[PDB]
């Protein structure tokens, strides 16, 4: 009953988030990432069970997979021919339209970028491999294990996946935010109380309003670029981060509207729209309304900007594409921009991407680029996260809806992840882990054994239950097929053991002068006074009862001074029979 | 388990499970023949209605209020609805209602705001939505024109004993009701929780309930009602092949103790495919002659299905030209559900259509009943033109009623009924398979259809019983056995005690404590029977072990005597029986007691 | 025509064909003297009918009859009460202790409402019959005194089904709006249940935690929690501030119009107030800021 946890790419890393998940004899994948900012030694985290069994299925079960970011599902067509698995990849039906997408589109970059990628040949091979499973909706993946997901906001197809085999559930809850942010409400998770929650960590300090703050820092920031030609260079990794970038423009157009310069996502913008217009049930409930009823997402801006925006001085608010990557449209636009006064640029996601993420951090005027070029900046670089995720204040929440016996940390980096991981120990009463790339937790649980009562023997306990010392008996039939509880003497019934009685009779010695007539009568009233509350008779044939212990007067004795008084109980009766016995003992009243 | 069935007609049925110690109501239907007996209601006044004679019924009484059109009696009140019966069993006591299909939904918020239920109904995403759209376009053409000021007056049994054939055959009189306000479907809507698909939803920890795919028009939701020992399943709205829609989940609705099976063909000889066609054929020849086209269709469903068709018959024919006006105020919302899942759309009759009006056309129009909605007004038009067809496409209202009022009509009537819902052939295949011990279906479905002499009836092996109204049928089954878990850190240990007697049984003594948690149960620590022979030898060897002298045993009927004599003693030793005797020496009784014991299994 | 409904009751032909008839006779409507009439045959058939379902209308009608404008329900509560005593079928006996209730509300006189409440007391105590506990909690709370009643009620509170839970908070709820005052172990009973699994518990809870929160704002909290003694009110109004960010749509409603409905929080306490967390649903959004300006102006 030990569930095995091992993140080969998440854990203290964040990107390549691929965490091995092993709930009783079932592995299980939960994403598999294309970490960014490495010429190589990243394409795939190292997959150390691959290299144990040679064929993948049959060792890994199942691979359920977050949502379409190269950091989770980015790999995913490694696994096509090369490294050989078969089995359902099990996305959310919005996830595994745009998946193949964001594939093919970094399938493109790196070939300009020789190198041995998957072509679209074996990416599409790997996606004829998988399973869409709606929101909400268990679906038996083995005979054994099934798996949920669940509402993660974040972006359309944010999918929280629970493997339960049996009563014991890891829920990975990956890119989770726990605000309504555009085209995405707060993620819900019921009161599963899995044994283990597996969360991002991405944000391990509390945050302000996701929205409100968001839009305050933007409005700031774009009114401090536009005193001199104020640009706009933002990247943007994703379709629905896009449309969010897009709306943040029109915030700035009604708020200000002081220059009329617009500029989109890329040329294939059309496409994000259609998207988005597609799969209106997965998107917030209010904006899906507001939907039905309005006009969504209008954008007819980007081929103006882009021959205004090719590298001439202006205030254009370009969202250029690939922010974070070797080459791409959005390195071009930051070479244009590099070096003037008019140039401010955003990092509206994490801005973690290996060596770009460093250069970012440390935000140094003297930038070295790959290859052998000299590009010196001096504009303003401002960071805010505007990007769809939980702040450690959301973590505390969905720990809180989940209630786990356990909680693992992945995708953070470990700094801020200790210090989370201590909070969360304190705070509520579990004990949390923050596990390093490659390191298996063994956090032990026990089996809990399903077993069906007879409804007689159920209700006879429940009535005692209810007046007030509720002891409860009976045996099980263990076929290893149908455990039963059921009752002794249907226990007994069903074996087919005859009906066996044990029976004492205590001779007890009276001494007194009483006459032998009255023995009965005497023994009567005596257990009538003392045994209060209990059934206490004289049978007309003289004998007294106590419950259902019998008492008769004996023939007379040889010896003339002694009466006999039998006393006879079952074994069911022993408690109260040698009760009785010791009493008479002591003798009669006389 | 007793299931009362509220509702007559076989395809709305109202059918409320009492099951587990949790009631359902498995469906809420408003059934609509009742609207198709009243006199029907025009936006404009109508010149005909105005100028309608009395029946003459007579007999002192009500002349008002009853008219004769054709030589049959209508009644000049405003269209009302036949309900389900609400006495029979309190709705307090159903708890939930399950709703399975979005045409089968109408009539929840009568309930909800009428008469007392304070649940949570259950209802797949798409199906709320439809059905909200299409309550809206029910009350939006009754409520278009305010004549339900006037009463239908004619109830009283006296009264239907003596008048004419159409209204006599009225199942129930007294239960009819006018329509419901906005309010009330609001109230209806804002209390389904929209549950997908495959969702294992379960209600106060005793019953699971999950909305299975049906194959039928989207939101199409049978239902599986399990208690981990006895799987109830609901079978309404369940077309097995109808393209789009997701199909028909039979492996899902497998080895299900007790299968009720409501929803089913309105015409048993639909022949789907073939009215489609000939549908397309009569509306082209229609519109070549150049004579106008009348369909009156509902907003989802059918609607969709004959466009498909129309569009692909001008793409072959080369119709073109002839304006596909769609009038309803909801169509607005129905293109966009079919968005979101050369025809124009037009909300307002006399405006944007109006306007855009041309002589040739194909119009779309509020409702099949032909009474309430804006399908009269066009019907009252176009009648009096030979030219002019009329097409009902819809099974749910017989062809003869709406022809009944406006019999002296000129225009080529026609009928294509399309029902895409199993067949009996399907569901006596879908029956074998999934191979339910009982299943509970109507009257209507137990005989052969009342036009046809033929055996096309539903029949199963084990005879099912037949439903009807006002009728409460108890079916055999008893709850026998029910789950309780073990507990992990205490329990289990002690509970792992098993002592072998056979190689496949084994027998452990459990004795814990019974928590009953949010009605799930869990036993965990805070005299027994006993069983068997003693083999006389073996038990006098036992004594010897221990001590006792001067042990003798004789043979008595039916077993054996064990004396001991230095300890006064004698255990009489017979099949199922052992009697200690012994004077009143604890110690000496729990000494023998012990060695005894030991022969003897404890259960 | 009252002996002929008598005839008509017991020539019935099966045991569905009296069902169906008694319910038409529902549907006819019965004045002062025929609703004596009818309650005493309806009775005396109940005695003779061996099918519960049968048994079922009979008690609604029962119920039906008690309710009319010019009928009183002397001279038969006494035989309503024998017959409980003596059925079997634990719907049965809910519905008629449904028609109890319904006799109680007719006429308001103290000694034979406090029969009824005994009698139900006794109804209470029923066993593995979710539905016979919840119609006792339902008439103790309706026609209860003015304390008995208010400790049984939370024997309840800590019931296996939550529908006992239910109707054992909407009960103590219901004694507050005939004029009762609740206790402040009832408070404790009530912070006790604030989060339970079930959705409608939760809902009640806050409501009775609000209740007894205006009841006793002055009172004080001796235990420090983990913190100093602060008052009654100031834990009040910090729970339902906590429901407030709770996983539901419909707890937060609850929340929301109780938070704002609340007087004499402290100034520190109110003025740090996350009622600015309005998010997702607009509903909840829009009902919170109502009450927000309603006492802005406090």
């Amino acid at each position: 009953p030990e569930i095995r946890v091992t993140p080969l790419g998440a854990g203290q890393d964040v990107g390549r988030s691929c965490i091995l998940v092993s709930i009783a004899g079932k592995n299980v994948m939960l994403d598999c990432g294309m970490h960014m900012g490495f010429n190589d030694d990243r394409r795939f985290p190292d997959f150390s069970y691959i290299t144990q069994n040679g064929r993948l299925t049959d060792f890994l079960d199942c691979v359920i997979i977050s949502h379409f970011h190269l950091d989770h599902c980015g790999a995913l067509p490694y696994f096509s021919e090369m490294v050989g698995y078969d089995g359902p990849i099990y996305m959310t039906h919005p996830t595994q339209a745009i998946c193949p997408i964001l594939l093919e589109d970094y399938r493109k970059i790196a070939v300009d970028k020789e190198a041995n990628f998957f072509t679209s040949q074996m990416i599409k091979d790997c996606m004829k491999k998988v399973v869409a499973v709606h929101l909400h909706q268990t679906v038996q993946v083995d005979d054994e294990l099934e798996i949920k997901a669940y509402y993660a906001g974040h972006v359309l197809g944010a999918a929280m996946f629970q493997i339960k085999v049996g009563s014991e559930s890891v829920v990975y809850t990956g890119d989770y935010n726990m605000t309504p942010d555009r085209h995405l409400g707060a993620a819900w998770i019921d009161k599963c109380r899995p044994n283990l929650l597996i969360t991002e960590s991405t944000y391990a300090t509390t945050i302000r309003d996701s929205k409100r703050c968001r839009e305050r820092d933007f409005l700031k920031k774009v009114h401090e670029t536009v005193e001199r030609g104020g640009k706009v260079l933002i990247p943007v990794f994703a379709l629905g981060r896009a449309q969010e970038l897009c709306i943040l423009l029109e915030t700035f157009w009604e708020r200000m509207n002081l220059k009329v310069p617009i500029y989109f996502s890329t040329g294939l913008t059309e496409k994000a729209n259609h998207y988005y217009k597609l799969f209106i049930p997965w998107t917030n409930q209010k904006i899906r309304k507001t939907f039905v009823q309005r006009n969504m997402f209008e954008f007819k801006h980007i081929k103006a900007f882009d021959r205004a925006f090719a590298d001439n001085p202006g205030p254009m608010v370009v969202f250029a594409t690939p922010g974070m990557l070797h080459a791409g449209q959005s390195l071009q636009i930051f070479r244009k921009w590099a070096g003037n006064e008019k140039n401010m640029v955003i990092m509206p996601g994490y801005c973690v991407q290996g060596t770009v993420g460093h250069k970012i951090l440390s935000g140094q005027r003297k930038l070295e680029m790959e290859g052998r070029q000299v590009l010196e900046v001096k504009m303003q670089v401002e960071y805010m996260s505007f990007s769809a995720h939980a702040d450690a204040k959301g973590i505390m929440q969905l720990v809180g809806q989940a209630e786990p016996e356990s909680v693992l940390l992945v995708h953070g980096e470990a700094k801020k992840m200790e210090f989370l991981k201590q909070k969360i120990e304190q705070e509520l009463r579990v004990n949390c882990y923050m596990p390093a790339n490659g390191e298996t937790v063994t956090l032990l649980t026990s089996p809990s054994i399903p077993v069906g009562i007879s409804l007689g023997l159920l209700k006879r306990e429940m009535a005692q239950g209810l007046l007030p010392p509720r002891l409860l008996h009976g045996t099980l039939i263990m076929k290893d097929s149908n455990f039963r509880l059921v009752s002794s003497e249907q226990a007994l019934k069903e074996l087919g053991l005859a009906e066996h009685q044990l029976r004492f009779t205590c001779r007890v010695h009276l001494h007194d002068t009483r006459k032998e007539q009255e023995t009965a009568l005497r023994v009567y009233s005596h257990l009538k006074s003392v045994l209060k509350d209990h059934c206490v008779q004289h049978l007309p044939d003289g004998s007294v009862t106590v419950e259902s212990v019998l008492l008769q007067a004996a023939a007379p004795s040889e010896d003339p001074g002694t009466k006999v008084l039998l006393v006879s109980w079952t074994y069911q009766d022993e408690e109260l029979g040698s009760f009785l016995t010791s009493l008479l003992k002591k003798g009669l009243p006389q | 388990m007793k299931l009362y069935c509220l509702s007559g007609h076989p395809t709305l049925p109202c059918n409320v499970l009492k099951f587990k110690s949790t009631t359902i109501m498995l469906d809420c239907g408003l059934d609509m023949t009742s609207t198709l007996n009243f006199l029907p209601l025009p936006l404009v006044q109508s010149p005909r209605l105005s100028n309608l004679p009395g029946w003459s019924l007579k007999d002192g009484n009500l002349d008002k209020e009853l008219k004769e059109c054709s030589g049959h009696v209508f009644v000049d009140s405003v269209p009302e609805f036949c309900l389900p019966e609400t006495e029979l069993i309190d709705l307090s006591t159903v708890d939930v209602i399950l709703i399975s299909n979005y045409h089968c939904m109408m009539a929840l918020p009568y309930i909800t705001e009428h008469t007392g239920f304070t649940g949570t109904v259950y209802a797949t995403e798409p199906t709320v939505q439809i059905g909200r759209l299409l309550m809206e376009e029910l009350v939006n053409f009754i409520e278009r024109v305010p004549k339900a000021q006037s009463a239908s007056l004619w109830k009283n049994k006296d009264i239907q004993r003596l008048l004419p054939s159409p209204l006599k055959d009225a199942v129930e009189v007294s239960t009819w009701r006018r329509c419901y306000t906005m309010q009330e479907v609001n109230s209806a809507l804002s209390k389904i929780q929209l549950v997908g698909y495959s969702q294992k939803i379960e209600l106060f920890g005793a019953v699971q309930v999950t909305p299975l795919s049906s194959g039928y028009a989207l939101g199409s939701s049978n239902w599986i009602i399990q208690s981990h020992y006895e799987k109830v399943s609901y079978v309404s709205g369940s077309s097995l092949l109808t393209t789009h829609p997701q199909p028909m989940d039979q492996a899902s609705l497998k080895n299900s103790d007790v299968l009720v099976l409501t929803g089913l063909t309105q015409i048993p000889t639909a022949n789907p495919d073939g009215m489609v066609g000939e549908f397309c054929s009569n509306l082209a020849l229609t519109v070549r002659n150049g004579g106008n086209v009348l369909v009156p269709c509902y907003p989802s469903g059918v609607i969709y299905d004959l466009l498909e068709c129309l569009y692909q018959y001008i793409d072959s024919a080369g119709l073109s030209s002839v304006p596909l006006y769609f009038i309803s105020p909801v169509a607005n919302s129905s293109l966009e559900f079919s968005q979101i899942f050369k025809l124009k759309h037009y909300p307002s009759i006399h405006g944007d259509f109006s306007n855009d009006f041309r002589q040739p056309c194909v119009v779309f129009t509020g409702h099949p009943s032909l009474r309430f909605g804006d399908v009269v007004h066009f019907m009252e038009l176009w009648g009096k033109s030979s030219l002019n067809t009329v097409i009902f496409t819809e099974p749910d209202f017989s062809y003869l009623e709406a022809l009944a009022p406006y019999q002296p009509l000129a225009m080529k009537c026609i009928y294509c009924p399309i029902d895409t819902r199993l067949n009996f052939i399907q569901v006596s295949k879908l029956l074998k398979e999934v191979q339910p011990l009982h299943v509970v279906c109507p009257e209507q479905y137990t005989q052969p259809p009342p036009a046809q002499s033929h055996r096309m009836d539903l029949m199963i092996d084990c005879q099912p019983p037949a439903m009807s109204y006002r009728r409460a049928e108890v079916l055999a089954l008893p709850f026998k056995r029910r789950y309780e878990k073990i507990e992990i850190m205490p329990e289990l240990a002690d509970s792992l005690v098993p002592m072998e007697i056979k190689p496949g049984i084994s027998l452990a003594t459990v004795s814990a404590v019974l928590h009953t948690k949010d009605n799930k149960h869990l036993l965990q620590p805070p005299k027994p029977l006993l069983s068997g022979s003693i083999p006389v030898e073996q038990f006098v060897q036992t004594l010897e072990k221990h001590g006792f002298s001067d042990i003798k045993v004789e043979d008595t009927a039916k077993g054996h005597i064990v004396l001991l004599q230095e300890a006064e003693t004698l255990i009489q030793i017979e099949e199922d029986s052992t009697h200690i005797i012994c004077d009143n020496d604890e110690m000496l009784r729990v000494r023998l007691r012990d060695l005894v014991l030991k022969f003897l299994q404890k259960f | 025509k009252s002996a002929a409904l008598h005839i008509d009751l017991c020539k019935a032909t099966s045991p569905a064909d009296a069902l169906q008839y008694l319910l038409q006779f529902a549907r006819k409507p019965v004045e002062a003297e025929s609703v004596e009439g009818v309650v005493r045959i309806l009775l005396e058939h109940y005695y003779k009918e061996n099918d519960p379902s049968v048994r079922l209308k009979i008690a609604s009608l029962l119920g039906l009859l008690s309710k009319t404008a010019g009928f009183s329900p002397d001279c038969i509560m006494d035989d309503a009460i024998n017959i409980l005593q003596n059925e079997k079928s634990h719907q049965v006996l809910a519905q008629l202790l449904d028609t109890l209730l319904a006799i109680g509300t007719k006429l308001p006189e103290n000694q034979a409402i406090q029969m009824r409440l005994v009698d139900v007391a006794c109804k209470h105590l029923t066993d593995t019959s979710h539905g016979v506990r919840n119609k006792c909690l339902q008439l103790l709370g309706n026609l209860g005194s003015l304390r008995d009643v208010q400790k049984i009620i939370g024997d309840y509170f800590s019931d296996q089904d939550p529908r006992v839970r239910t109707a054992a908070i909407k009960a103590m709820l219901q004694l507050h709006e005939r004029g009762l005052k609740l206790h402040q172990t009832i408070y404790n009973q009530a912070c006790k249940l604030l989060s339970d699994d079930y959705e409608q518990v939760r809902s009640a809870a806050v409501q009775l935690i609000w209740v007894v929160s205006q009841l006793y704002p002055e009172s004080i909290v001796p235990i420090p929690s983990s913190n100093e003694e602060i008052r009654l009110v100031d834990d009040a109004f910090g729970k339902i501030c906590h429901m407030v960010s709770d996983g539901s749509w419909v707890v937060r409603v609850q929340a929301a119009k109780l938070l704002g409905s609340m007087e004499q929080v402290s100034s520190h306490f109110l003025e740090q107030t996350l009622d600015k967390k309005l998010m997702s649903d607009l509903r909840r959004k829009r009902t919170a800021h109502e009450r927000a300006k309603e006492l802005y102006s406090s």
